[PDB]
């Protein structure tokens, strides 16, 4: 432990040696002249252990690190080298591996409204692999975030740069990470869920996430894309024009398909995507009788998983409530 | 979504 204790005073010797700089206004300090790009790596490294973490906070590591991320952002900004992407990259990993399931650690960070902005600002770094790591970072600091991290997260403008992020990323990977962020953050509010429907091509972009073909045979972009589109679909259903996105990516016939998954996280977010675009509009409605709707709901509505249960009942109501004239027999 | 560890 007094290896990491080393590197921890570089780093907050560095820092030290940094804000003094910017309180000044000594030439500006270079990270690669302290040799800091080595000292992160390290202590990322020993971050993934769970007994080099416990280690770690006992030193106020992610502290540190944060504070090192956060200087060199608002130094450098994104016109930086590559010792300074590298340096963001290792900080970012430490930073996801520190918040995991850490209250402490996530409720100091979203504290640093500095390194937040500067976390958020890291998104539209030309290196698309220090964008999954940042929105790694904020995916755990979205995840049981309090009231003042929820906040913080909002102001900070973290759910318009992520999603305005995830159109622009090619690796599945990177979006992965992005798309869980967004997930956790459009639970918080329904500002965020504003924000989300606000990006132009957002909307069109989540439902083509729901066929998404998984290299890596895995159900993860399906879920999250899902997610976040039952967790905005209370609002697209008051926005007609919204509504008309889904439409004509072919949204509904997907949502219904999704109901066989063995993925109960993909059925969940489906029946509350169906549960509140069932409500109200007679041409949803009809679109969704003549895909065979209601006998689909009605399969589920004994399920053991309480939101499966209340959101294909719920649904299924809509549905019935609301039999379109043709069906009447006929006329 | 959850939480995970870098990866």
């Amino acid at each position: 432990h007094h290896h990491m204790l080393h590197l921890l005073e570089q780093i907050r010797a560095y820092c030290e040696t940094c804000w003094e700089w910017q309180e000044a206004h000594n030439p500006m300090p270079a990270p690669v002249e302290h040799q800091i790009c080595p000292a992160v790596c390290v202590l990322m490294k020993l971050s993934f252990d769970e007994e080099h973490r416990h280690a770690m906070n006992e030193l106020g590591g992610l502290q540190a690190i944060a504070e090192l991320l956060q200087v060199d952002c608002e130094m450098y900004g994104l016109t930086n080298d590559h010792y300074s992407i590298t340096l963001r990259r290792y900080a970012g990993m430490a930073l996801t591996n520190l918040t995991f399931g850490d209250v402490a650690n996530k409720a100091t960070l979203c504290s640093m409204k500095g390194c937040m902005r500067a976390l958020v600002a890291q998104l539209k770094s030309e290196s698309e692999d220090l964008q999954q790591v940042i929105a790694s970072v904020l995916r755990n600091l979205s995840w049981r975030a309090d009231v003042n991290s929820k906040k913080t997260l909002r102001e900070v403008g973290s759910v318009k740069a992520l999603m305005e992020c995830a159109l622009e990323v090619k690796k599945e990977s990177t979006l992965k990470s992005v798309l869980s962020a967004l997930w956790n953050l459009s639970a918080h509010c329904t500002e965020n869920k504003a924000d989300i429907c606000a990006v132009d091509g957002a909307l069109a972009f989540l439902v083509g996430t729901l066929t998404y073909r998984s290299q890596t045979n895995t159900l993860a972009i399906i879920e999250s894309g899902g997610g976040i589109l039952r967790n905005v679909s209370s609002l697209i259903a008051t926005n007609e024009d919204h509504r008309q996105i889904l439409r004509e990516n072919n949204c509904l016939q997907t949502l219904l398909q999704h109901l066989k998954s063995h993925s109960l996280t993909i059925v969940s977010n489906a029946c509350g995507t169906l549960w509140n675009l069932s409500a109200r509009n007679p041409k949803d409605q009809e679109a969704l009788w003549d895909m065979g709707a209601v006998s689909m709901l009605k399969n589920l509505i004994h399920s053991k998983h309480k939101m499966i249960a209340m959101g294909s009942a719920a649904a299924l109501r809509n549905l019935m409530a609301n039999r379109p004239a043709k069906y009447k027999d006929a006329n | 979504a959850g939480e995970a560890a870098y990866e």
